[PDB]
């Protein structure tokens, strides 16, 4: 039998990044720091090594 | 014909693409039955029906005196068929970036390969079928040659012949198709009557003299040669003698490539459809599993199950 | 007594629409529920019971999936009825947003 | 006869695929928190915490 | 007891079969998604048939 | 193909089949009374006046 009640949605899998990242604006300041690795690139990657 | 060249709505607004030279509508009704063009989709590469024979010793003289010893008889069942026929597309170079002419139509590239598409895809379905009913009938020795005699083609005593071939059942043959160029040696022989059972205003008659019309079609399948050797092929058809049909499976991607300098946006399709000629079988064994063209016009890759040439529908002519 | 639960924008996890009689029914909706486990210790689970809302034939039918001890398990489809019985014709569960349910 | 006779077998196409062989629905919760799944998003190969020993 | 045919766990063979039974508190092992899941499906033409990659 | 002849309306169509002009020969229509028609069922209007 499948046995895949945990399967999820393809458009579901893609919006859970918007979802995410949402959730984290709402949650404030704390939250963006903790990941503002990915929102804020590094200035210099060579440097980011 | 149209021209359209007055008012430019939009940059070659479907002015014109020369769509298609070839008269491609002989499907259904229009061939009154005898190319039925069906939408029915079916699996594998092939259609099985089975039917019961015609026991030929069915009935015997009988000895009442003496009933002597009994015969013994055995009932068979026949087999039908209907290959599946696969025609794609080769890859076309649309130019994506727009390439500056007096008419700026990228995506109208896309928009017109698919009517000139639909057409070629109709034009190809009629040519198989044509090719492959005139291989069959070939093959099941429903042919007649009248080359050799005089001009090589009557204008009416062609036909008879054929009524002959076919039998006692000769009513049922509806239609004839063929070139132009048969029909304009009927004109030609009609316009200038030898024993004239023709009138002015009954030399331009489409039919065949018995209720048959003339459907007259352009395909490359029904000539054959080049000036002495050139032959036309003109073949009757009863109701239903052609099934094309369709399994609404058209396939249809564009991929950007790239991998030059410019970009690199191509077209391509795919579909399908089932071939089956009426009383006659596709040998499958001595053709291929995906017939092609050249496979599918050539004999001996038809094999007759009718009993008889009656039972099956279609007589090919040949005319020079 | 009939609860209206709140299910999390994350936890609807998987829905299907499908025709019957040519309408917009939808046949398969499962969404995950969350809670904490129930022990006399003071560490805090958090285990998962997973709802599959199905729909067959015009009756609304449910199951819940529950896991624990390297298991998943399954128990039995019920359908679920109104004080008159009857049953019930459509799922249960209603999915707003900005745009429309 | 029954050579005479055609015969056709039957098929038919179950849409259906076996999915793996070990047991892996034992992932969080079943081994009481011992292994738990969260959705978090980290980058890099790596991710620090400061404890103060 | 919780029983999987790990081949992690079983990291042995033959007569040297060296199976690992290991215990575990709660948050021993750490899993974490990060739900940067891709999934494309390419195209290609040139070829009798049109093709497709997952 | 809308025409006035003596102050009375006359009309013909046309069907184009790839290029097949099938005319039709010249046809008047009349009111529900009768007396046919004095001036073109034919109105144009623009920016201007019409």
């Amino acid at each position: 039998d499948s046995n895949n009640i945990k399967y999820v949605r393809e458009d579901a899998k893609k919006m859970h990044k918007l979802w995410a990242h949402i959730r984290m604006a709402m949650e404030g300041s704390r939250a963006i720091k903790d990941n503002a690795k990915e929102f804020v690139p590094h200035p210099d990657n060579t440097k980011a090594t | 014909a149209l021209s359209d060249l007055q008012v430019f709505n939009d940059w070659a607004y479907k002015t014109m693409s020369e769509v298609l030279d070839q008269q491609v509508e002989l499907f259904n009704g229009a061939t009154r039955g005898a190319i039925i063009l069906r939408s029915a989709g079916n699996t594998g590469d092939l259609s099985e029906a089975a039917f019961w024979a015609k026991i030929q010793g069915l009935v015997r003289p009988r000895d009442p005196y003496s009933n002597a010893d009994v015969a013994a008889k055995d009932l068979r069942q026949l087999v039908d068929n209907t290959i599946k026929v696969a025609s794609g597309t080769p890859p076309i170079n649309i130019p994506p970036s727009m390439l500056r002419w007096i008419q700026k139509n990228p995506q109208e590239a896309g928009a017109v390969i698919g009517q000139q598409l639909a057409g070629d895809t109709m034009q190809d379905m009629l040519n198989n079928g044509l090719a492959a009913g005139k291989a069959a009938f070939t093959a099941g020795g429903a042919v007649h040659d009248i080359s050799a005699a005089g001009t090589g083609l009557m204008t009416q005593r062609a036909f008879n012949a054929a009524q002959r071939i076919f039998g006692d059942r000769s009513t049922d043959i509806q239609v004839w198709v063929s070139h132009s160029s048969p029909l304009f040696d009927l004109y030609d022989n009609a316009l200038a009557n030898a024993e004239q059972l023709y009138v002015f205003g009954t030399v331009n008659v489409r039919a065949d003299a018995f209720g048959r019309p003339i459907i007259i079609t352009d395909s490359p399948a029904l000539v054959s040669g080049a000036a002495e050797t050139l032959r036309h092929s003109t073949l009757g058809l009863t109701t239903g003698a052609i099934l094309i049909e369709q399994n609404q499976d058209f396939d249809s991607t564009v991929v950007d490539g790239t991998g030059k300098q410019n970009i690199t946006r191509q077209y391509q399709a795919e579909w399908s459809y089932n071939l089956g000629v009426n009383g006659y079988a596709y040998d499958i064994a001595t053709g291929g599993k995906a017939p092609n063209p050249t496979a599918l016009a050539t004999a001996a890759n038809w094999d007759k199950i009718s009993t008889s040439i009656k039972d099956t529908g279609g007589v090919v002519l040949v005319t020079k | 007594r009939p609860y209206i639960k709140f299910i999390a924008a994350e936890d609807i996890l998987n829905w299907r629409e499908r025709w019957v009689n040519g309408a917009k029914r939808t046949t398969l909706l499962v969404f995950r529920e969350e809670s904490d486990a129930d022990d006399d210790g003071y560490q805090i689970y958090k285990e998962e019971v997973w709802r599959e809302l199905r729909l067959v034939d015009g009756t609304y039918w449910q199951r819940t999936w529950r896991e624990n001890d390297g298991q998943l398990y399954v128990d039995d489809w019920i359908s679920p009825t109104k004080a008159d019985g009857s049953q019930f014709d459509e799922i249960p569960f209603v999915i707003f947003g900005s745009k429309n349910n």
